């Protein structure tokens, strides 16, 4: 990844450095149900789900898929 | 009703007010005679003699 | 970049989304239980009021 | 068992006069739902804000 | 009921001492009667066995967080395999398996968590 | 102001008092807030019974 | 329960133990003269008028 990608194409999807300004964007805009990762039994102790049901982790980092759209996005000029 | 005084009055799977004044398509009645001492037997979920 | 709100209908598909799985999981399982109880309808009252 | 106030003791009751046509002027006043007119708070436990 | 108190602001009419929320639960307003003391639920930890067929080796999981405030045969927890109890960085859960996870592993292996992958030589890859 | 069993949506605020309430029978309107329990619904057309 | 020996007990839809410790609202209280003839005819529900 180049900070400077198009002569004049302004390209925003930059990431910051991984979690690319827009796909923050859109995960902020969305309202955040569980920010329970990491956290979520000492939240629990702040204010482990309701008796049952338990919500199992992702298993893809958000770091490891910011790796598989930054791929996707170098990779745009060769194919093209 | 009127004419015999009752000992008991039991009905089953039917309100007694409903037996009174309800539309049955037929009415099949059987008349007998039963002993006080004796009425254990005549239920349908006991199995008397 | 601007738009991103109830104009993006993509936007609200990932809300109906989220939606949909906590409706699905949490309300649904909470609305259901105390609903089939007719005492208590959690501990059962087993030995409380039975 | 009347206590407190004697009673059965009176000279005579006072006169009234009763007219309807003065006691009938037109002030209405319907219940609304909005300002929970006349609602009665539930019996079993008071609520947050919910 | 099963109650834990700390102090909240103050809601609720007053003329009634119990406060609900859209369900039989209570939020236990006002459980101290001098001030006002939200109520909780009851708390609990999830338990994952992560077990190798061929190692023949069992582990033990908790979910989001563990490291923080639940310790290895803690004396709350009243419930492990129903008889017995089955240290390392906190990630997902406070797992029994230790070796901890090496910064780079292969990435091939039993499913886990985000970075935590599960091999069989108890061992945690990356 | 004569008193009938009815179901009505009743709003809690903070304080605990009911600010506001729905009659839930005295229009389609309070119907459907019933529906959704909530006082505000999404615009849109909607079949009532 | 020791000041009175009771001829008959029938607790409906709650345990006999649970009414002498239970905590709730408000304790009911009834008291009136019964025949041992008719102690079956009285129940909660009966088909006997």
């Amino acid at each position: 990844i180049i900070p400077g990608f198009g002569g004049d194409f302004n390209l925003t999807l930059l990431e910051p450095v991984a979690r690319s300004a827009i796909e923050d964007l859109l995960f902020d805009k969305v309202t955040i149900a569980d920010p329970g990762y990491m956290q979520g039994y000492d939240d629990c102790m702040q204010q482990q789900y309701v008796a049952g049901y338990k919500v199992l982790p992702p298993l893809m980092d958000v770091n490891m898929e910011a790796a598989y759209t930054s791929s996707l996005l170098g990779s745009i000029a060769g194919v093209g | 009703l009127s004419l015999f005084s009752v000992n008991d009055f039991t009905c089953s799977q039917i309100s007694p007010a409903a037996i009174a004044s309800n539309c049955y398509s037929s009415l099949i009645l059987d008349y007998f005679s039963y002993p006080l001492s004796m009425k254990s037997d005549l239920s349908v979920s006991s199995a008397g003699p | 970049q601007t738009g991103f709100t109830t104009t993006n209908e993509a936007f609200q598909k990932v809300q109906d989304a989220v939606n949909n799985n906590a409706q699905a999981l949490s309300k649904l399982a909470s609305e259901l239980s105390n609903t089939f109880g007719a005492i208590s309808a959690s501990i059962g009252d087993i030995i409380q009021r039975l | 068992y009347v206590d407190v106030g004697p009673d059965s003791v009176k000279s005579a009751c006072i006169e009234v006069d009763i007219q309807q046509t003065f006691f009938d002027k037109t002030w209405p006043r319907p219940i609304d739902v909005s300002k929970a007119d006349g609602i009665i708070y539930p019996q079993g436990r008071t609520y947050s804000n919910i | 009921g099963r109650g834990v108190f700390q102090n909240c602001t103050a809601v609720g009419v007053r003329q009634q001492r119990f406060v609900y929320d859209a369900y039989q639960n209570l939020v236990g307003y006002y459980s101290d009667d001098g001030n006002y003391y939200c109520l909780r639920a009851c708390v609990s930890v999830p338990v994952s066995v992560i077990y190798d067929k061929e190692t023949k080796t069992h582990a033990t999981l908790f979910g989001s967080v563990a490291c923080e405030h639940i310790s290895s045969t803690m004396s709350q927890y009243s419930r492990s395999t129903r008889s017995m109890l089955k240290p390392v960085g906190c990630v997902l859960g406070l797992v029994n398996s230790s070796l901890f996870v090496e910064d780079c592993k292969l990435p091939l292996g039993q499913s886990l968590c985000a970075l935590p992958d599960t091999p069989s030589t108890m061992r945690l890859a990356s | 102001y004569k008193l009938q069993p009815l179901t009505f949506l009743l709003d809690f605020s903070v304080d605990g008092y009911i600010r506001r309430a729905i009659d839930c029978g005295f229009n389609d309107l309070s119907q459907l807030h019933c529906s959704y329990e909530s006082f505000d619904v999404e615009s849109g057309v909607y079949s009532v019974s």
